[PDB]
């Protein structure tokens, strides 16, 4: 999972 | 004359019960069940059988701390051939020399757990009660009856039975999908999953009631999707399955993974779903680097009726153990419809966001949430994409007016008030108008930064952030940012120019408001005066003033004027001293009309600090  | 009946021992029927009742994993030992279904006890007597003139048998069950009828977690039931249909019942259904085969049926909306069950035999004059053993009582997809009922075999299979499955990640151009055990049948797991149970905020505030609760789907997938993140108590605060984390806890998809290992060992269909997202120098982005945006993010779905609300919401509802959410039913997301309980707006923003321009009023998409969703399909090692389920496709009437229900005219626009000038400070403010009845906080990043002619970006001379920023309804503001010479004095490109960007997020629907606008930095003017009277003759005398825009001095200033027409030779004046702050720097020069008509006077003007002001005049 990676923020934008 | 007759003697009272002695028990020799009760036979669980584990591998028949369990067979019937999808549940013959965990019944290697102890009995587990599904509610509304009928199960069954053999009775081994110890001498004589019973007897149905002479004998009378009573059940009881509790279960909980607190139990009581009225509550639903006890109850009390005579062993009788008339069944009535929906209520805790017993009746013989075999009957052999020594044995007596028993049928029992729960009502469709018992609720879950943990049964202590207990015998009473009377035979007139006398009688004795004890315990006969335990059941758990679990959700039932297959009963027609029951809330989690789910119409389709192969679906009850995949959603409820199978302990492995895939969830989605990657990213919506590259789905990928990591194999996980869920394992909701594994050794000792159901007892996990009643533990969480029973230390939730509810049961600790209320245990019976609590315990009470637990006939409805909604409650228990309420309370699993709060249990799931540990506050504390929590569970959740590499791996290929949940097993091990339930495990040790008795002692971002990993969320979703639990609840749904969880919310299938207690019997409710339930399956892991991914939102993609995706981005395309934004302040968006900028402002991302606690309502964050990923690239992707898993929730869970389940599956019941909702009679706790209008006609028309039973299905899949929406729960998510992201660090209580929901249940909140998908149908009530794609509808705008955001007053369903539980949490719809968070669900909303989730697979939703509006982005608007005032790039000066269009769409921007740059940013793009809600794509791909995906979850496996049933009895198939693939993936089955369900963003229509959460979205209407983009364009279509339906779309637009459940964007309406879901919003109940809000605008923003750079504005300045006043001349700007190369060497002054000034206000530069983002001028916001909320033209709706409704009230909105949102959160502002407004800030400057130099930027050259060709668009590149300098560094930044000028930020104001606020968290919560107040807007009334039919009302505006001009919110202020003070743009200061001496933070961008240091940092201008070759033009005097800065660009303002402001950013308005209204997090609750997800809408996200920008506006942008250059500004110029307007050099000192150059005043040129004309003395004496244009004579087709001869003999003028012009004079340049230069009033220092600064609030520091100049030095190294030196005018140049010509023009043909005007001067024979182009003269250059070195001025001495250096242009202190504010004042006005002063020279003169001799011209010689050289015929009839209009001439231009052209000056420029140069400086250590300051270079490269010009200037004109016009003549005759």
């Amino acid at each position: 999972a990676v923020p934008l | 004359h007759a003697e009272e009946l002695v028990l020799e021992r009760c036979d669980l029927e584990l591998e028949t019960n369990g067979r019937d009742h999808h549940t013959a994993d965990l019944c290697r030992e102890k009995l587990v069940v599904r509610r509304g279904q009928p199960f069954w006890l053999t009775l081994h007597f110890e001498g004589r059988n019973y007897e149905a003139s002479v004998d009378s048998l009573t059940f009881s069950v509790v279960t909980g701390p607190a139990p009581s009828q009225e509550a639903g977690t006890k109850a009390r039931f005579p062993l009788r051939d008339a069944v009535e249909e929906g209520d805790w019942t017993a009746t013989v259904v075999d009957q052999q020399d020594c044995t007596l085969s028993l049928q029992l049926t729960t009502p469709a909306n018992a609720p879950i757990g943990l049964y202590r069950l207990s015998l009473e035999a009377s035979t007139g004059y006398q009688g004795s009660s004890f315990v006969l053993g335990h059941f758990i009582l679990l959700f039932n997809a297959w009963c027609p009856a029951d809330a989690v009922y789910l119409d389709s075999e192969e679906e009850r299979q995949e959603y409820v039975l199978t302990q492995q499955g895939f969830i989605y990640q990657g990213s919506a151009k590259f789905i990928k999908n990591i194999p996980w055990n869920f394992g909701q049948f594994e050794d000792g797991i159901l007892d996990i999953c009643l533990i969480l149970l029973d230390v939730n905020p509810k049961f600790l505030k209320n245990a019976g009631r609590d315990c009470s609760r637990r006939s409805s789907p909604v409650y228990v997938g309420r309370v699993v999707s709060g249990m799931v993140n540990c506050n504390d108590q929590g569970v959740l605060l590499s791996w290929i399955g949940s097993v091990d984390i339930l495990r040790r806890w008795k002692n971002c998809w990993v969320f979703a993974a639990v609840a749904c290992t969880v919310l299938r060992c207690l019997g409710i269909p339930t399956r892991v779903v991914t939102n993609y997202n995706s981005a395309h120098s934004n302040l968006l982005i900028e402002y991302f680097r606690s309502e964050m945006i990923w690239n992707f993010h898993c929730w869970v779905e389940s599956w019941m009726t909702r009679p706790d609300l209008q006609p028309g919401y039973e299905g899949w509802q929406a729960l998510d153990p992201t660090p209580c959410c929901g249940p909140v039913p998908v149908r009530a997301i794609k509808e705008g419809d955001l007053s369903t309980k539980y949490d719809a707006p968070f669900v909303f923003a989730e697979v939703n966001a509006d982005v608007v321009d005032w790039i000066q009023k269009s769409i921007n998409r740059s940013l793009i949430v809600g794509l791909k969703i995906s979850t496996k399909s049933v009895g198939r090692d693939e993936r089955e994409d369900i963003t229509h389920t959460y979205k209407y496709p983009e364009g279509s009437s339906e779309e637009r007016e459940a964007f309406t229900r879901a919003n109940h005219g809000m605008a923003m626009r750079i504005r300045v008030g006043q001349s700007m000038n190369m060497g002054s400070d000034f206000d530069v403010f983002a001028h916001i108008t909320n033209n709706t009845a409704e009230e909105y906080v949102c959160r502002l990043l407004l800030c400057a930064r130099t930027v050259s002619y060709n668009g590149i970006l300098g560094p930044e001379c000028g930020t104001k952030y606020l968290l919560n920023l107040n807007l009334e309804p039919f009302s505006e503001k001009s919110v202020p940012l003070c743009i200061l010479y001496e933070k961008y004095r240091d940092c201008l490109t070759e033009s005097n120019l800065i660009k303002v960007r402001a950013l308005l997020v209204e997090p609750v629907i997800n809408s996200y408001l920008l506006a942008e606008r250059d500004l110029y930095l307007e050099n000192p003017e150059i005043k040129i005066r004309i003395l004496g009277e244009p004579k087709q003759k001869r003999k003028l005398v012009a004079e340049v003033s230069l009033q220092n825009p600064l609030p520091v001095a100049l030095e190294g200033c030196t005018f140049t004027v010509e023009g043909a027409g005007l001067t024979e030779e182009q003269k250059t004046v070195e001025i001495p001293d250096p242009v202190e702050a504010g004042e006005e720097v002063k020279v003169r020069m001799d011209l010689l009309p050289l015929h009839m008509g209009l001439h231009k006077l052209v000056v420029n003007f140069e400086s250590d600090k300051l270079k490269a002001v010009k200037g004109f005049r016009n003549v005759i």
